[PDB]
């Protein structure tokens, strides 16, 4: 439980567990999708893919190295793992990839090869994964003409256009050090890696920092890929929620926990402390929800998304999914608060501590990056126990009340009421 | 209940048109819009377009019935007047 960071040129930080079998090394740039254009949307997912690709894969395996990345809207992640004696290994792999085959990796053989396989890839999502396609699309209208706007994994108009060139001109403007943290997990001392790194000098690239843009923000609108040839209806649904580094991050995160996520199939699911069971219940209004409160460096979105096949009853789910959100403001039990407390501590605690050391490098250089350190478990609980009904009463009283949504959805959704009848439900009739 | 009898519109989720496929609508909250002041210099040229293109349906019917009363009137004053009670009496009975 120790989040160990310090600065000499770069900054380094890394989160030691001595039991954990093998370690992982790599860097974390503050830059990810949010950082593009609507026409080198892709650039990110682009790069990770040939991070990945056969060529630089099997030179790392000989070693006995595995590769991981992965894309966000804030940031950017490429990771190497390795047993916890090749610690070493790992750190030339990187440098010999983001400095010495930094153009090596760019060829008119391989470049061709991968766009060939992301164009297959964001394809293939768009035509099949229907609930992230629809919460992309989800971000796509709750922030139109703003950063968080853009989709991960890139469109497919703004990829079959993207050259080589491009690829440069992105990493020679994010790819920088003060816009950089190395990150180690593992096994592996604060104090072990520190070494290695402040070894081997050269800057490359120093005192340049990347380009400025425009703030994000929300926008009530709704986006509708009705599709009557799909067997369900998938909507999300939502209103602006907290940023990271927010007062009220943690009462956000709360609320969500108290309606939390419904699978119909599930015996225990169907036994849950949520009184919006009940409702639904009667004439099996979706096969599932789940509740969410998604954070990033301008905004976030607080909300829900579900799956039904009961299109003729769609206006219902909806219904009594905002008449309990409406609650938060008037309503809400001690009860409710506290089941959410314990389960909240569950949730995060499986987050920030499972047995992989890849999901904790991505955290660990994730916060490190917006907060110049990262906030310890236990600090946190402290946090969420504090918690009392009034934080979430003035909470929702701001964010939920009366307030605009956005929303998206795909599939059969005729049934899914014009915007006034939804945007109506987020708040009651009083004297 | 009993069988009801087949109709040509059904209800939400059900409404008997043709499956719908590639078609993506859009829209923004009537909060985030312009407050009503907007439908002048962009929408005031714009409008009355849509009685230019049918006057002339309502005008030349209007016209022609508006003459027919006029003629008829002003002759049937000319009848009862001094001067007409000569053609009074050829037309009359």
């Amino acid at each position: 439980a120790e989040v160990t960071q310090l600065s000499n040129g770069i900054v380094v930080a890394t989160e030691h567990n001595p039991s954990a079998h093998t370690a992982s090394v790599g860097v974390v740039f503050g830059s990810g999708a949010a950082n593009e254009n609507p026409y080198n949307n892709g650039v990110s997912n682009l790069w990770k893919n040939i991070f990945l690709s056969k060529e630089n894969s099997a030179v790392a395996a000989k070693e006995g190295l595995a590769l991981s990345s992965n894309i966000s809207r804030d940031f950017q992640s490429y990771i190497v793992s390795s047993l916890p004696g090749s610690t070493d290994k790992s750190l030339d792999f990187l440098n010999q990839s983001f400095i010495q085959q930094k153009a090596n990796l760019l060829s008119s053989s391989n470049f061709e090869a991968t766009k060939k396989s992301v164009l297959k890839q964001v394809q293939d999502f768009e035509d099949n994964d229907h609930p992230n396609r629809v919460l992309e699309h989800l971000h796509s209208t709750a922030f139109q003409n703003t950063p968080l706007s853009l989709p991960t994994r890139g469109t497919l108009e703004s990829l079959e256009n993207l050259v080589v060139a491009d690829l440069e001109s992105f990493a020679n403007n994010h790819f920088l050090n003060s816009n950089a943290v190395v990150v180690g997990t593992g096994n592996i001392k604060h104090e072990d890696l520190v070494n290695s790194i402040e070894s081997k000098n050269l800057s490359l690239q120093t005192g340049t920092k990347p380009v400025l843009k425009k703030k994000a923000a929300f926008l009530g609108s709704e986006v509708r890929l009705r599709d009557d040839t799909l067997p369900k209806a998938w909507i999300s649904l939502a209103v602006e929620g907290e940023p990271v580094n927010s007062p009220n991050y943690f009462v956000a995160k709360l609320a969500a926990q108290i309606f939390g996520s419904y699978n119909a199939f599930e015996p225990a699911s169907r036994l849950q402390g949520i009184k919006l069971l009940d409702n639904i219940q009667e004439y099996q209004l979706c096969d599932n929800f789940n509740h969410f409160s998604l954070s990033y460096k301008d905004s976030g979105l607080w909300g829900f998304s579900t799956a039904t096949r009961n299109v003729t009853m769609i206006d219902d789910l909806i219904h009594f999914t905002l008449k309990q959100w409406n609650r938060l403001t008037i309503s809400v039990t001690d009860t409710e608060v506290e089941r959410a407390k314990s389960l909240l501590k569950l949730q995060l605690g499986q987050l920030y501590e499972s047995g992989n050391p890849v999901n904790d490098a991505n955290l660990l250089g994730a916060e490190v990056l917006i907060k110049g350190s990262k906030l310890s478990l236990g600090e946190a609980f402290k946090k969420i126990d504090a918690i009392t009904v009034k934080d979430v009463k003035a909470w929702a009283g701001k964010r939920l009340w009366d307030q605009d949504i956005a929303i998206a959805g795909t599939g059969q959704i005729e049934g899914l009421l014009d915007y006034m009848r939804i945007r109506s439900d987020m708040s009651m009739m009083r004297w | 209940g009993p069988p009801s009898g087949k109709t040509y519109m059904g209800w939400w989720g059900h409404m008997g048109g043709p499956k719908q496929k590639g078609i993506t609508s859009y829209a923004v909250s009537p909060y985030a819009q312009k407050p009503l002041q907007g439908i002048f210099h962009n929408a005031v040229f714009n409008s009355f377009r849509r009685f230019k293109s049918q006057f002339l349906y309502v005008l030349i019917p209007a016209g022609i019935y508006w003459y027919w009363w006029k003629n008829g009137n002003e002759y049937n004053e000319f009848l009862y007047s001094k001067a007409g009670r000569e053609e009074l009496e050829r037309v009359n009975v």
